[PDB]
Order: structure tokens, then sequence, then C-alpha cells
């Protein structure tokens, strides 16, 4: 009975605490901040094969080496620099959603509709790439997974719950849960101590990896969160939904700082991707293009519009040299 | 993995004669096959190759004609038939297993081989050091002097260091100087520039004895080192 | 020759000029589409009977500004003799290439529509590379002997230089060689049409079956007959007089046949040539600017 | 009973946060921001002859 | 300009062959939904038809390949991997007619029915509505009114009028009928032909692809 008014007394009280701290706006300080102006980008090379819509595709720890899925059930191994195909695994579930690379370049994860996600060893003495593991468990579709370790990985449900999975073993170490939605995104710091999750209820969770609590829940968003990336530094993140709006969250701060929306957009984003300084905040549309916007003082620098489709996913080398964007139209195109 | 070499023995010279290695471990059809012979007391020499799935054959200008490589996917067999054998075609031919990729280690596995006695431009890979006898519990080096430049312009320098133990075949001991296969200790380390190169060991082992063969992979024309003889 | 229409140099100038005008605009616009559309993974046997259809029509264009001059002036021709056996040569070979390309499109219209099981699980690139190469290659062998046979002629006038040098037509008394390509192309396309007639009645049977149970796609199905309809309606009215009116004045005027009415036939000779080029621009606008896509993108860049 | 007990509970966790000045916020972004703007080959361009993609 | 890249291009290039290859051969095969407001009317055509999550049952009839995906173990928001079937041959939705008087079951299938109709990505998708139970249905109409569930029905018990009603009410769902084509049928436990139906049902989304493609329409 009164459990329910101590819920809205701390929520009022935290309320009041975010706006104590509300003194100015990021505009406020970024005003002696000179434009970046125009920014131009050119598709350098564009990676053709795929005969389905391109889902998921996620960067290696050498700038070359990147795994891109499909719905027609392949997982292909792209070599940046010469646009070669490196190994193409045959997947048994063809609705694929989420795609990982190890950070050693080992191991990379696959889920989807099936419920499991199937570890595939790249280093092995055959010549073709096995199963290692198939991590099972989940009562809902696999949203994205990201590897901490050799022998860790993280993983999010349409469950309301992520699941942090030892491989060797094959079962839950951690069971993050508190969430009221399906969780849609993943975005782990660089320190892999910690990581954020944007699920379908407008508010995006961390969490760590050890303890297995939720230490703060960003809220400002007005419906499903669909794209979430850390901040280079790692004290930041930024945060796409459907309401055709970014915000970048700080959790020093533990509030929205700055928004990123034009009046022209009307569709949700699809994937949300930094640079190397995080000035340049890139962002997937249904609009069949991307755009980059300044993430210090609002305002959108150029557009990538070069697909047929909506822009599936964005990536970012560690090296901040090139962005690898999918669409559903097949195509892969690296941007530079 | 497993290569199991037949068609050896005694062949008289003139005459035709077919050599079969089996393969079993692995996916046959997506490696790559080679063919390297070593006479008596002698280093070693590229034969034929053929590539993943039979797309590209090559073979070797010393032999090129006589020689005839084949490969059997259904049955994972590669065939090779040898016709008008002279009195230099008596050695014993190993099938060696490669693959080729961003990162890839060819030369991995090499086969047991088989024995054949008959009765009765390239790219010269320089060894000078032929045997130096060492003591355990110190540092050995070895050098290999290069013809030609085997930097390539994107970067990678192909040059493969393998090492052959008396009895046994041989191994991949270390795949372009700067990346070491998945199985030797952390003990051979390589560093090479332009035409020099330097295999360093820090700590001698039994297993290390051997004869230790530089071959270059710049161009297909493959040539291997004289070799270099170590004790415990 | 002796019978020459005079209207044809008053007529065939500007109704040439205006068909390769439209004519060139539609086939520039039909590649284009073609090419920044339809990438390698969406080339099919019948795309590439209609781009191959494209560049004929593209080629005959080209090629009627060469007869665009010669019947302005006078018939005379004054550009060199060879080109003149080249443009004669690229005219037949677009016009007849052009026709088995819409021959062999409408066979797959055919085969898709009743078999539509036995053609949608099938790959068709190859039979269709080949159909093409192997028309090509026979057009431009048959044709290369007329190429290499001098068809000019000396035919007087009433001028003290009267000596007009014709270029691909009023040929001297009888030539077996154009009496026989001119019979075979007659049957040749008669043939090709009948198949076409054929097709075309069997899809609109197929069409108009009107199932016992309730009709599924309605206004798929009116549309794709209205298509076929105002197709095949053109092919006719375009082709069928050019090769009625075709062999008979052949006859004339190579004095095998010199029957009566050969004025008449003359006559109804010069705008049966007219409607071909009629026809060269009608079939790119009826195929692809009316399928799915072409309106959809006019609407996109008008709204 | 169990439900509204870990909601407030995990309500008083996230109270029990430190608090800080978006101002400071602001300031350590930009100076992050300025700090690497020199190594952005985004943010700045970046002559072909270094570029790994021709 | 290469000194061992040229096994790797060749590498590339039959792998990229075995992709195309895989891609024609699964470019044959029929791609189907099943959906539906309970298990009662889904495994029953799942086990009529020939031979965790999503379940894939591929069969065969008359040399045509067809690869049914149920979903119905996905409990998580449907608009997020409904998106995935946009290019699903057709939706075999199942509402089980003796469910009326099982409570408000009917009323979520309709929902269910409306909501995956006037969808973004099935705007033309075609639909095959399987009304099973049909023996249970016209056994409990005697004693169960209908008007229970329709408050608007003002007719007779009767099952070849109840079930007409019950087939223009969920036929009158889609806003925009022009674009789309809905297969009703009523079956049971021993029907052995929604089998042909489904296949005439694919059969005419073949022939009206055929003609697209064909250059018609
Ligand atoms: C599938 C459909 C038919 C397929 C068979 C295809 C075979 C292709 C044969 C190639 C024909 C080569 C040309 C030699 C054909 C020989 O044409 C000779 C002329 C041209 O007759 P015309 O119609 O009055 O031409 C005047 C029109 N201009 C002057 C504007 C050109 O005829 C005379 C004067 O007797």
């Amino acid at each position: 009975d009164q459990l329910r008014q101590e819920a809205e007394q701390l929520k009022n009280q935290i309320r009041d605490a975010r706006k104590a701290c509300a003194d100015a706006t990021l505009s406020q300080i970024t005003n002696n901040i000179d434009p970046v102006g125009r920014i131009q980008m050119r598709t350098r090379r564009t990676l053709r094969g795929h005969l389905a819509k391109i889902y998921a595709m996620h960067w290696g720890t050498d700038s070359r080496l990147l795994v891109s899925a499909s719905q027609d059930g392949k997982l292909i191994i792209w070599d940046s620099y010469t646009t070669n195909k490196v190994h193409a695994i045959p997947l048994r579930s063809s609705w694929v959603m989420t795609c990982a690379y190890a950070p050693s370049g080992n191991y990379v994860a696959c889920g989807g509709l099936d419920n499991i996600c199937s570890i595939y060893n790249l280093k092995t003495r055959e010549g073709n790439v096995r199963v290692s593991r198939e991590l099972a468990g989940h009562t809902g579709y696999l949203s994205c997974c990201r590897f901490l370790d050799d022998n860790q990985i993280v993983t999010s449900s349409g469950d309301t719950t992520c699941a942090l999975w030892d491989i060797e073993t094959g079962q839950q170490t951690t069971t993050f849960t508190g969430h009221t939605g399906d969780v849609m995104s993943l975005s782990l710091a660089p320190d892999t101590r910690l990581f954020v999750s944007g699920a379908c209820d407008a508010s995006a969770k961390l969490w760590d990896v050890r303890e297995g609590m939720c230490r703060q829940t960003f809220t400002g968003h007005e419906s499903d969160i669909n794209a979430i990336c850390f901040f280079p530094n790692g004290n930041a993140f930024a945060t796409g939904s459907d309401d055709a709006t970014c915000r970048l969250f700080d959790l020093r701060a533990d509030q929205e700082l700055m928004t990123y929306s034009h009046d022209n957009i009307i569709c949700g984003i699809t994937s949300v991707s930094f640079s190397k300084s995080g000035r340049l905040l890139l962002a997937g549309y249904d609009d069949f293009n991307c755009n980059v916007w300044d993430a210090l003082k609002a305002d959108r620098a150029g557009v990538l519009a070069g697909h047929d489709n909506r822009v599936s996913c964005l990536g970012v080398t560690d090296d901040g040299m090139a962005v690898a964007t999918g669409s559903w139209d097949s195509f892969l195109k690296i941007w530079n | 993995v497993q290569l199991v070499e037949s068609g050896g023995g005694l062949v008289q010279p003139g005459g035709s004669r077919k050599l079969s290695c089996s393969a079993s471990g692995f996916a046959f059809s997506s490696f790559g096959m080679h063919w390297v012979r070593q006479a008596p007391e002698k280093g070693l020499e590229w034969v034929a190759y053929i590539s993943s799935g039979s797309g590209t054959i090559y073979y070797a200008d010393t032999v090129k004609g006589r020689f005839t490589i084949s490969r059997d996917d259904p049955k994972n067999t590669l065939f090779l038939q040898m016709t008008s054998l002279r009195s230099e075609d008596t050695a014993m031919y190993y099938c060696v297993r490669s693959i080729y990729y961003y990162g890839s280690s060819p030369f991995d596995f090499w086969g047991q081989g088989t024995t054949l006695t008959v009765s009765a431009a390239d790219i010269v890979m320089t060894q000078a050091t032929s045997s130096v006898p060492v003591t355990p519990g110190e540092s050995v080096s070895i050098s290999c002097r290069s013809s030609k430049s085997l930097l390539h312009s994107n970067g990678n320098t192909y040059l493969y260091w393998f090492l052959q133990r008396p009895g046994q075949s041989p191994q991949l001991l270390i795949y372009r100087m700067s990346n070491l296969a998945s199985g030797v200790p952390d003990r051979f380390s390589g560093s090479g520039s332009g035409t020099a190169f330097t295999l360093t060991i820090s700590r001698l082992e039994a297993e290390d004895v051997g004869v230790y063969y530089c071959m270059q992979h710049l161009e297909y024309p493959l040539t291997f080192g004289a070799g270099t003889k170590l004790e415990l | 020759s002796h019978m020459d229409s005079e209207f044809r140099y008053t007529l065939f100038p500007i109704v040439y000029s205006i068909i390769f005008v439209l004519g060139v605009i539609a086939n520039g616009y039909v590649l284009w589409v073609f090419a920044r559309l339809y990438p390698c993974k969406k080339f099919n046997e019948i795309k590439i009977f209609m781009v191959n259809l494209t560049m004929a029509d593209m080629l005959f264009l080209i090629t009627l500004p060469l007869w665009i001059v010669y019947y302005q002036n006078q018939g005379n021709w004054i550009l060199p003799k060879f080109l003149c056996n080249v443009a004669g040569c690229l005219f037949f070979i677009n016009t007849y290439c052009s026709v088995a390309f819409l021959g062999v499109i409408t066979y797959n219209r055919f085969q898709a529509v009743t078999r539509p099981i036995k053609t949608a699980q099938a790959n068709t690139r190859k039979r269709g590379i080949s159909l093409s190469l192997v028309i090509w290659v026979a057009i431009v062998g048959a044709a290369s002997y007329f190429l290499i046979l001098d068809s000019t002629n000396t035919v007087p006038d009433s001028a003290g230089s009267g000596n007009v040098t014709r270029c691909f037509e009023h040929y001297e008394k009888g030539s077996v060689p154009v009496l026989i390509i001119h019979i075979f192309i007659v049957f040749s396309f008669f043939l090709v049409f009948l198949i076409i007639l054929f097709c075309n009645l069997v899809i609109i049977r197929t069409l108009l079956m009107q199932p016992v149970q309730q009709q599924r796609n309605a206004e798929v199905k009116r549309r794709a007959l209205w298509m076929v309809c105002t197709v095949l309606a053109v092919f006719i009215i375009c082709f069928v007089p050019h090769h009625v009116v075709q062999l008979p004045w052949t006859l004339a005027e190579l004095g095998f046949q010199d029957s009566k009415f050969h004025q008449a036939i003359n006559d109804a000779h010069q705008v049966t040539l007219c409607l071909l080029s009629t026809n060269c621009v009608l079939d790119p606008v009826i195929y692809c600017f009316l399928t799915k896509k072409f309106r959809k993108h006019l609407t996109e860049k008008f709204y | 009973i169990a439900q509204a007990r870990k909601l407030v509970e995990q309500l008083k966790m996230e109270a029990n946060i430190d608090r800080i000045k978006v101002s400071k916020a602001a300031a350590d972004l930009m100076a992050y921001c300025e700090a690497h703007a020199k190594e952005d080959p985004l943010l700045t361009p970046v002559p072909a002859s270094e570029n790994p993609f021709r | 300009l290469s000194a061992e890249d040229k096994a790797a291009v060749e590498r590339s290039k039959m792998i990229d062959r075995n992709l195309r290859e895989d891609g024609e051969k699964a470019a044959r095969e029929v791609k189907l939904l099943l959906l539906g407001a309970g298990e009662s009317g889904k495994s029953t055509i799942v086990k009529q038809m020939k031979i965790t999550g999503i379940v894939e049952t591929h069969f065969t009839f008359k040399d045509l390949h067809f690869k049914m995906f149920d979903v119905g173990a996905q409990r998580s928001e449907r608009k997020k991997w409904i998106h995935c079937f946009e290019g699903v041959t057709a939706i075999i939705f199942c509402v089980a007619l003796s469910d009326y008087d099982l409570v408000n079951r009917m009323h979520e299938s309709m929902k269910l029915f409306d909501s995956i109709c006037n969808n973004k990505w099935f705007t033309d998708t075609s639909i095959i509505l399987f009304l099973n139970k049909k023996d249970l249905f016209e056994e409990k109409i005697k004693k169960s009114p209908l008007t229970i569930c329709y408050p608007e029905y003002a007719g007779s018990n009767t099952y070849e009028e109840a079930a007409a009603y019950i087939q223009c009410q969920f036929e009158d769902l889609n806003k925009r009928k022009d674009t789309k084509e809905i297969y009703t049928h009523f079956t049971c436990s021993t029907d052995t032909k929604n089998v042909q139906f489904v296949f005439d049902a694919v059969t005419d989304v073949i022939i009206k692809n055929n003609l697209k493609d064909c250059g018609l329409f």
C-alpha cells in the first residue's frame, strides 16, 4: 500500500536531484566552439554478395576483418582492405539478428529468432569453421551480443532480461533483470567493466559485469530504444529510438545533455555510432541514408545516402579510418 | 590430421608411376596441396601444387611436363602421375597441406612422405650456413639471404622457416617470419629486412634438433634453402 | 527502277526526324533506367532481350539521319558509296532483330503464363545470351553479302546531270539475290508472327478463362490483358502491312511480275516504312514506360 | 509485495548515486573532443598517400 | 601486383559461387508464415501437414517445396521480429471456431488478424485464413448462442449461416481490399485437402509475381 507512495517519493527525489545539476545547457558551453562544417565521405568499397537483408555487422580488433549477418543464413568475413571474403559460415537459422567478433579474432557469435547463441571458432586445425558452443536458455529473440573475453559473452534477449554466458561451461553466470520491455541494444564500455542496455521502454539501464544490479536508469525517450553506443571516453553514451531523435546521456551528470533531431526527420534511428574523437555522431535512418551530427553543437554535418533500402547497422573502426554501413539492400558500403 | 603417401619404391628409369596421397581429418576440399621432394642428403624442393577445388595448378619448370598432379575431392586423394622418370627423380616426396587467406598459415602439416629410388630467373635462397655445432642453453641465430626483395607492396613479407628432425617429417616453424604456427613453443623469433632474414632461438631444446629450411613464397617457383643442422 | 513516288521526298524527312528525336529520347531513358535500376543480380532473359531491343532501336535511330538527308536531297546520295550500304544494312538488321527479340519475349511471356512453376524456378540467362548472340550473328552474316555487294545504281533524270546515284533502292532489271532475301524475310517474319499471335491468343484465353472460383487478380489480369492487346495491335498494324506490300512491290520492281497497280503498290509501300519507324518508337514506350515502375519513377520525380 | 519492494530498492539505490553538475560534464566532453580532434581521420581530411582505402 | 593474393581471390570467388548456388537453391522454395491466437489452431495444421522458438516445417507437394515458419513460442514484441517475414510468400492464419465460448478468444484472434493484415510489411502479402474446429463449432453452436461473441448477430444458429457471418466479419477487417487477397476456408482434424488449398494459394501469388516480372501490371 505505502510502497507505491514511497516509490513515487523516491522518483520525485531523484528528479529534483537531477534538476539541481541542470545549471547550463551544452549549447551555452559550446557557443565558444567553432563549427565542424560540411563533412562529405566517399564510398571507397562496396561489399556485395549477400542474397538477403543485412541486419548486423561488427568490426574486429584489426580494422580489416569484419563479420556480416543477413537473412540468407550466411555469415561472411570481409577483408576491408581488399573486399575479399575470408570465411563463409553457414547458419542453421536464417533468421539472424545480431553478430559479434571476438577481441582476439578466434570466435564469432550469432543469434536471432532461434533463442540460441551459436559461437563459431575461426582458429581451428581444420579448414572449415565449426560450431564452438550453443548457448540456450533465453525466452526471447536475441537482440544484441558482444564479447568480453574468449570465455564470456553478454547477450540480450527479448524477455526483459540479459545474461552473461560462460562459453566453456555453457550456463548463465549472471542474469540482469529489471527491464519491462524487450531489450533491443547493448553497448559495453572500453574497460569491459560496465555496459548499458536499451530496451523497448524508452529507458537505458547501466549494469556491472560482476555484481549484477542496475546502477542508473536514464530516461527521456518517447518510444522503443533501437540503438545505443558508448562514448569513446567511457563516461557517456548516445541512444537512438523510433522518435526520430538521438539523446546523449552522461553517467556523471546522470541525465540528458543534448538531443539530435531535425524537423524534416520523422523516421526512427536504426543504428548509431561514434567517431574516434566522439565529435561526429553517425546515425542510420529508415530514409535509405545515414547522417552525421556534431556531438557538441547539434547540427547535421553531412549525409551518406548511398543505399536503396533502410540502413541496418553502422560500424566505426577502432582507428576511425572508415565507416561500414549495412542496409537491407544486400550491400555493405565502406565510406571514408 | 593425417596424410599417408603410397606408390614409392624402386622404379625403373623411364617408366610410369602413380603416387597417391590420402588425406584424413580435415576439409580436404578446402586445402591446397603441394609436393615437396627431398633427395638423399640434400635440401627440399617444390614439385607441383593444386589449389582449392583444382582451380589453379602449378608445376616446377625443372620437371615441367613430366609430372601430372590431380585431385579427387569425393575420395579426398591427391594423385601424382609421373612419366619418363630420370636418374634425378630419386628422392622422398612429401605431400604438404596449405591454405591461403588473411592470417592463414600455409604449409602447416607435412605428410610422412614416400621414398622413391630410380635405378640406373628463380629466386635463389642463398643459405651460407650449413652446419654449426651449438651447446644447449645458448642462443642460436640462423641467417637467410635472398636474391630478390621478398617485401611485397602490401607489406607482409613472405618467408617461411621450417624445421626437419632426424627421421621425421618437417613442420612449419614460422610463417611470414612474424607469426608463430599453432603448436610451436614461444622460443623462435624472426627478424627480416629487405633480403636479409634471421631466425633466433632463445633456449635450445632436444626437440629443436634438426635442419632449418628458409623457403620464400613470393613467386610460385618456390626455392628452398640448403639447411642448418644442429646438435644437442 | 523507274517507279518513283515523289511524295516520299517530302513525307519521309520530317516524319523520320520527329521519330528520331522521340525514339532516341525514349531509348536513352530506357538505357538509363536499365543501367541504374537492374544490377547484375536483376538481369533475366526477358530483361536481356529487352535491353537488346533497346540497343537495336537505338542503332536504327542513329542510322535514320543518313536516310533523312538522302530523302531531303531528292533521293540523291552524296555521302561516300560505302556508307550507303552500311546504313542500308544497319536499317534492316536493326528492324529484323528487334522483331526477333519481340517474338522471343512474347514466347517467354507465353511460357511464364502457361507454365508459371516451371519458369519461376529456372535460370534463363544462359539461354537468353545464347539466343541473342545467335540471332545477332545470323543477321550480321545475312547482311554482310549485301554489305559487300554494290547496291548503287545510276538512274537518269529529267535534267542535264540527272544521273542520280540511288542508294539501296531502285535496282535495275531483276536480281535473284534481292528477291531471295526479300522472300526469305517475308517468310521468316510471317513465321515469327504466327508464333507471336498464337502466344498472345493463348495468354488472352488463359487470362479471360474466368475461373469458377473468385478471381484473385482482377486488376492485374485486366492490366496485363490491355497491355498484351495494345502490343499485339501495334505490332500487327505496323509490320503486317509492310510485308504484304513489300513482296508484291519487289516482284513489280525487279521485273519478274510487271503486274498492274504498280503506282498503287508503291504508294502503299511508302506508308508501311513510315509505320515501321513509328513502331520502332512505340515498342519501348508500351513495353517499359508502363510496366510497374516507370510510372512510379515519373510520379516520384513529379511529386 | 516483492515487486514493489524491489522497485523501491532500485529507486533508493539509484538515488544514492553521486551528483555532478552538467557544466563540468560538458567541459570534460569538449576537452576530450578538442584533445583528440587532430587524431580523427573523419573530422579532418587525410591524404590518400597514407589512407589504407585508396 | 600480387604474390600470393591470387589464392585468396580464388578462394573468394569460389565461396561467392557457393553462396550464389545456395541463394538460387533457396530462391525456389516457398516460404509460409504460420500465425494464430492459440496452439489449438496452429498445431493441428502443423501435424496435419507432411514432414526453441521458431519451428521450420519443410514439406514437398507436387514437386513444390514449402517451408512453414511457426513463431508461436516467441512471446516477445511482434513488431520487432515481424519485419523479418516481409518477403514471405503467404501468411497462414489459423482460427479455432470452437473458441467463442471458451473465455474473448475470437476477439483476440480478430485483433491479431487486423494487426497482421493492415501492417506496413504485409501490405500485399496473401493471407490464408484456416477456420479449424468445424465439428466442435457445429456441435456447440446448438448449445451456446453465438450472440455472446457477436451481440449484433440477428440470425439463425445454423452452421451454414453462422460460419458465413464469421467469414464476413473476418474478411471485413482489411481496410484495403483491392491490393490483398484473403483465402478463407474451413477445416477440421481429418480434412487432408488443405495441402491443395495452400498449393493453389501459392500458385496464384507465383502467377502474380511472374506477370510482374514478365512486364505486366
Ligand atoms: C525474325 C524476322 C525476320 C528474320 C529474318 C532476318 C534476316 C535479316 C536479313 C537482313 C536484310 C539485309 C538487307 C538487304 C535487303 C535488300 O533490300 C533491297 C531493297 C530495299 O527494299 P526497301 O524496303 O524499299 O528499302 C527501302 C528502305 N530504306 C531505303 C529506307 C532502307 O529492296 C529493293 C529496292 O528491291
